[PDB]
RNA sequence: GUUUGACCUCAAAUCAGGUAGGAGUACCCGCUGAACUUAAGCAUAUCAAUAAGCGGAGGAAAAGAAACCAACCGGGAUUGCCUUAGUAACGGCGAGUGAAGCGGCAAAAGCUCAAAUUUGAAAUCUGGUACCUUCGGUGCCCGAGUUGUAAUUUGGAGAGGGCAACUUUGGGGCCGUUCCUUGUCUAUGUUCCUUGGAACAGGACGUCAUAGAGGGUGAGAAUCCCGUGUGGCGAGGAGUGCGGUUCUUUGUAAAGUGCCUUCGAAGAGUCGAGUUGUUUGGGAAUGCAGCUCUAAGUGGGUGGUUCCAUCUAAAGCUAA
RNA sequence: CACGGACCAAGGAGUCUAACGUCUAUGCGAGUGUUUGGGUGUAAAACCCAUACGCGUAAUGAAAGUGAACGUAGGUUGGGGCCUCGCAAGAGGUGCACAAUCGACCGAUCCUGAGGAUGGAUUUGAGUAAGAGCAUAGCUGUUGGGACCCGAAAG
RNA sequence: GUCGAAUUUGGGUAUAGGGGCGAAAGACUAAAACCAUCUAGUAGCUGGUUCCUGCCGAAGUUUCCCUCAGGAUAGCAG
């Protein structure tokens, strides 16, 4: 009546068209297949936090936040720099003020720590 | 092309690889107990759940005790040097067991040494002796 | 913890401060709190440096230079 | 290159295509039509022990 | 002493040892930069922060561990994909230009200097030189260096002591496995009749098939040959990923945990302000460049209706 | 008139895509769309799928904001069908979609004075008034791209 | 005034030369060759546009936005 079209430009050399979507999802499930094969007993990513999202849009949605804090380390029973090697990801810049998401996350942290066995240097 | 044509045209010959079966199927190194159980015709995710393993922590986009004993079987099951233990001798000899007087001698514990550090070396000193 | 006091930085600053003299404007600046006063001495300053904030902690600055070179 | 190649179907008209499919694999005409030579055997659909 | 000697700065040498240029250039990082065109004729604008030109890198480059986003019940380096979304914003509000946070997903990884005395000891390093088990090590010597090389410390703090009768321990071989390169072995008709120059065709009879992909062979050949499929046996290397066996470990040596006790710095011609020019969706003046002027530390920056929140700049590295 | 056409062969011009729209077909339907990805695969095929997202299910106002049933979802006027009677014609009841007119609610818009109340009158809307859309495919239209094929006074 | 005019040219070897204004210095704003790219540069035009049959089948016009252009929108055929 509305309608903008955005081919005023040399547009005709910057078209990417992703025919490698198949050959794509192979070469990443072939990488995951590596680093399994690589890393053998332990999983292929580390554990992970649960987080409020922001925005008063999404704050009703609980998801994967980056790691967990010191606080929420200490508070499970063992030191950040220890945590890493056994693959549990460490956020330094994050900050701990909501009680049930604090507890949650210990209450994984400690049932993790339940379900691992972990190999002795030797 | 330029390069290739003549690549292509000269006896020099191609340096030919063929590594592409070799893409899909890497062989499992780091554990030889899962080297041995991993069934190749199988993929990760499913030699995974075979083994009982959880393979991935956070919950997978998409849908979806017979090894792990044996790990768990394999899972369940600082000397001291000359001059040191001589040093050891010499405040024994000398102290005993006084240890404020001990630390605070200046011909034996040349280095001002606490109580602590004093007790806890002798009685590893009186472990590995009599 | 903003900014933590940090006696040796303080002292160091200050310490500085009467070893190197007055910039050519800040002896003009200290003249010029004697005669005409801080009323022109702020004037003068917010024209020389960037912003009113800039000229506040200046020319009390320059005062704190008078304040101990004239009485201790 | 940019030509469309690939064609976008609705997942349940593929799945009612995929099941009309199955569905006419019983029907011993059909099987006739297609091909098939399926006049030499007792019943369809056709169903042989699992130890094939 | 009108002498001799320290330094400082600046030179030279076919001195010893090194290193830079040129090529390629798809992608990648910069610099520099148009026009035809399109907009009603048209200084803005548009094509376009494009092409051409110039420099600089690698297998990727760049980016990157907040002077970030937000306004939440808060998230948490970058990058990329779907989404945001032709949305917010810009624009003779014209032609047209045009994001980002959130959410999902791919992939994920963290760190290092400078600034506080090693001062019971420059603990550091390069070169020369003689040996040895040589991508190095050891001995001796000339030096660099206090105008600061080492160890400790980087905000997630951190450091010096004291207390747990608190917890832990390095390095090199050899042989296996991992990987790379390379060699070799592993099924069944050339049986009959007709056509044909020739059988690999037609027909008759049979085999093997985890092999009826393909090619060759005198016409359409699983079964003639090479191959294919399935496993087997080797050779030479790379290497520290781990599995064994084995030789070394040391010195009042190096850490970690929790508590007590005593202290405790954080990047200036930079931020900023003005200003001309460029540039952006950035009206909030978006970034940058030049020129004038030029800060502070209960600092300073960036957002949000009296204040509040969240970052730590002006130093550096880092896979996917 | 003029312009093309000596003869033959072969080549030789409404194509692809993006965006938006009509009509038709198909799947599902107040929902709908797997294919960003993940899992799986006999391996670019096919077959499964978590979380979100897009469009729709609610609009109005500049924004703040507010937010669609007095009634059997409403009365009157028509209305394919169906139902009762009619040996038939015909009469009556019921009335689907849809069309006209008088009303109820949402939104902003003034009196009433209970501060903003109960009630009063219209204006606005691509309103509510018992949903109709989402997705794929086909014919196709408009606009942008070299854009039906060849040609221009060039910077 | 009058590249007067090059006669006379082998080899080598240079410096210049396009515009209004302005005393000059300087600035406003216009508009000699070839090769390759941007470049499929711009069409209010010329030329051309590829098989068959069946059926239906116009208009060549009013009014409106004035208009030359740029065309937009009731009738006829669906």
């Amino acid at each position: 009546p509305i309608l903008k079209n955005h081919f005023r430009k040399h547009w005709q050399e910057r078209v990417k068209v992703h025919f490698d979507q198949a050959g794509k999802k192979v070469s990443r499930r072939n990488a995951r297949a590596t680093r399994a094969a690589k890393i053998a007993p332990r999983p292929l990513d580390l554990l992970r936090p649960v987080v409020r999202a922001p925005t008063v849009k999404y704050n009703r949605k609980v998801r994967a936040g980056r790691g967990f804090t010191l606080a929420e380390v200490k508070a499970a029973g063992l030191t950040a720099a220890y945590a890493r090697t056994i693959g549990i990801a460490v956020d330094h810049r994050r900050q701990n003020r909501n009680q049930e998401i604090f507890d949650a996350n210990v209450q994984r942290l400690k049932e993790y720590q339940s379900k691992i066995i972990v190999f002795p240097r030797n | 092309s330029v390069r290739k044509r003549k690549m292509n045209r000269s006896s020099v010959g191609k340096a030919t690889r063929r590594n592409k079966d070799k893409q899909r199927k890497i062989n499992i190194q780091s554990n030889p107990i899962i080297a041995a159980n991993w069934d190749y015709s199988l993929t990760m995710a499913q030699n995974y759940k075979k083994l009982g393993l959880r393979a991935k922590l956070q919950t997978p986009a998409g849908g979806k005790e017979t090894e792990v004993v044996k790990k768990l079987e394999e899972l369940a099951s600082r000397s001291q040097s000359e001059r040191e233990e001589e040093w050891l001798e010499k405040l024994y000899k000398k102290h005993g067991d006084d240890y404020k007087k001990m630390f605070f001698d200046k011909k034996l514990n040349i280095y001002q040494q606490s109580e602590g550090d004093l007790k806890r070396r002798l009685l590893r000193w009186k472990k590995r002796n009599g | 913890k903003k900014g933590a006091a940090s006696n040796r930085t303080k002292f160091v600053r200050s310490l500085v401060r009467e070893i190197a003299g007055l910039s050519p404007y800040e002896r003009r600046l200290i003249d010029l709190i004697r005669n005409s006063g801080e009323k022109r001495a702020r004037k003068v300053a917010k024209k020389r440096l960037g912003s009113f904030t800039r000229a506040k902690a200046k020319v009390e600055e320059m005062n704190n230079i008078i304040a101990a070179s004239r009485r201790h | 290159t940019w030509r469309k190649w690939n064609v976008k179907v609705n997942h349940n008209e593929k799945r009612y295509a995929t099941a009309s499919a199955i569905a006419a694999t019983a029907v011993a005409s059909l099987v006739l039509a297609r091909g098939h030579r399926v006049e030499k055997i007792p019943e369809i659909p056709l169903v042989v022990s699992t130890d094939l």
